[PDB]
């Protein structure tokens, strides 16, 4: 239940404006002042109000209090409003901070969701390694078999060709050292070739 | 050739800290095996016969070598490893599903709470009880300090 | 023509090797043995005149699930 903004519009701190408007349509701007002065002159004159030291006192006190409000009123007013607005700002900051705290909690939980969703890369990496290792082993086996068969084939053809080489060189050296042991016909041919000098 | 393309930082995010070494070894294994597969072609070049038919004068050695090679069926190894990791994946999916449902519950609850705080009464109209219900941290501990002002004097 | 009589006669004598397994070599075996020895024990050590046999190894593996 909110507070109504303003007060009651009292005058002199002693009379509310309701009384003045109350008398307005009947005697207006001259009503209250005249009633007041008439009444005070009455209470003076007819020994209604005694004048004694108490007048001295109460006048001093009214003076102190009027000076007091008229001077230190605005300060206490604005101090009150300081307290109010400050408490209000602090409450607003508590509210915003709590909202932001829970919002951060929500976003972090959403991040958790995203990651644990991402989880499955683990299993597909395992799968990848499995299949890759398997096919690697298989291809290694095939190259092993092709390598060993090629090796036997080469070995045989190589020893074959090497024997070919050795026998061929032995044969040519045999024929050279054999033709040697074997007629002036060659000499007559020599004279013929020299006759072919020209 | 059935391979699953992968991120790798996404992998790195999902390794609980107890087994970072195993996972790192798995990554290294992945890359070394990829290189090894690239390090050799798919199938061997099958040996021709003519080059040896007309050169290897050995009797039936080239022939029966070629034939027993034809009569050779290299054992293609079967895994027996994938089905179990699939089952493990299954269980992990189940656990993740239940965890994520619980998290969505907590999420909608946080949402409702935030909305309550969002629908606040204008503070100037708020009785101390409504401030209390809006924040239990604004509640005097009337239990531990039962006399006025129910809180540390110096705290005032 | 000396070397031409040489070529013809020596070629006809060399093709006459049906009777001579190394055509009157009578030596060079001392090195031929070790030569084919080297060639073998360089290409391998097994019986390289029989068909190759094959063992096939299989990979190592591990515990993969969360421990």
């Amino acid at each position: 239940p909110p507070l109504p903004e303003y007060g009651g519009k009292v005058r002199y701190g002693l009379i509310p404006e309701e009384f003045f408007q109350f008398l307005y349509p009947k005697t207006g701007v001259t009503g209250p002042y005249v009633l007041g002065t008439g009444l005070i002159l009455y209470a003076l004159s007819k020994e209604i109000y005694v004048i004694s030291a108490e007048t001295f006192t109460a006048l001093s006190v009214l003076g102190v209090m009027v000076y007091g409000i008229k001077k230190y009123g605005p300060f206490v007013a604005d101090f009150a409003d300081k307290l109010n607005e400050q408490k209000l700002a602090q409450l607003e900051e508590a509210k915003q901070a709590s909202i932001q705290h829970i919002q951060n909690a929500i976003d972090t939980e959403k991040s958790q969701q995203a990651l644990v969703q991402k989880r499955h890369y683990l299993f597909d990496v395992q799968r990848n390694n499995i299949a890759m290792a398997l096919e690697v082993t298989y291809r290694e086996r095939l190259y092993r078999v092709y390598k060993e068969v090629k090796n036997r084939l080469d070995y045989h053809i190589s020893v074959q060709n090497m024997m070919r080489r050795k026998e061929q060189e032995h044969m040519i050296n045999w024929v050279e050292k054999h033709v040697v042991q074997s007629t002036i016909a060659k000499c007559i041919a020599d004279l013929k070739l020299l006759a072919k000098k020209a | 050739l059935a391979l699953k393309t992968i991120d790798w930082v996404a992998f790195a995010e999902i390794i609980p800290q107890n087994q970072k070494a195993i996972a790192s070894s798995l990554k290294s294994w992945n890359e070394t095996l990829t290189s090894r597969l690239a390090a050799l072609p798919e199938n061997p070049p099958a040996i021709d016969w003519a080059y040896y038919k007309a050169n290897v004068a050995k009797a039936g050695l080239v022939d029966d070598f070629e034939k027993k090679f034809n009569a050779l069926k290299v054992p293609v190894p079967e895994d027996k490893y994938t089905a179990q990791v699939d089952a493990e994946e299954k269980e992990d999916v189940k656990s993740c599903a239940e965890w994520v449902s619980l998290s969505k519950a907590r999420i909608v609850e946080y949402e409702k709470e935030m909305e309550k705080m969002k629908n606040l009464i204008p503070f100037d109209q708020m009785t101390i009880e409504d401030l209390n219900e809006a924040f239990p941290e604004t509640k005097l501990d009337k239990k531990k300090y039962p006399y006025w002002p129910h809180q540390p004097i110096e705290n005032l | 023509q000396k070397l031409f009589v040489d070529k013809i006669r020596e070629y006809k004598s060399k093709r006459q090797t049906s009777g001579g397994p190394v055509d009157a070599s009578s030596e060079y075996q001392q090195e031929l043995e070790r030569e084919l020895f080297k060639l073998k024990q360089m290409f391998g050590n097994a019986d390289m005149n029989t068909f190759p046999t094959f063992k096939f190894e299989d990979p190592k593996f591990e515990v993969i699930e969360k421990p």
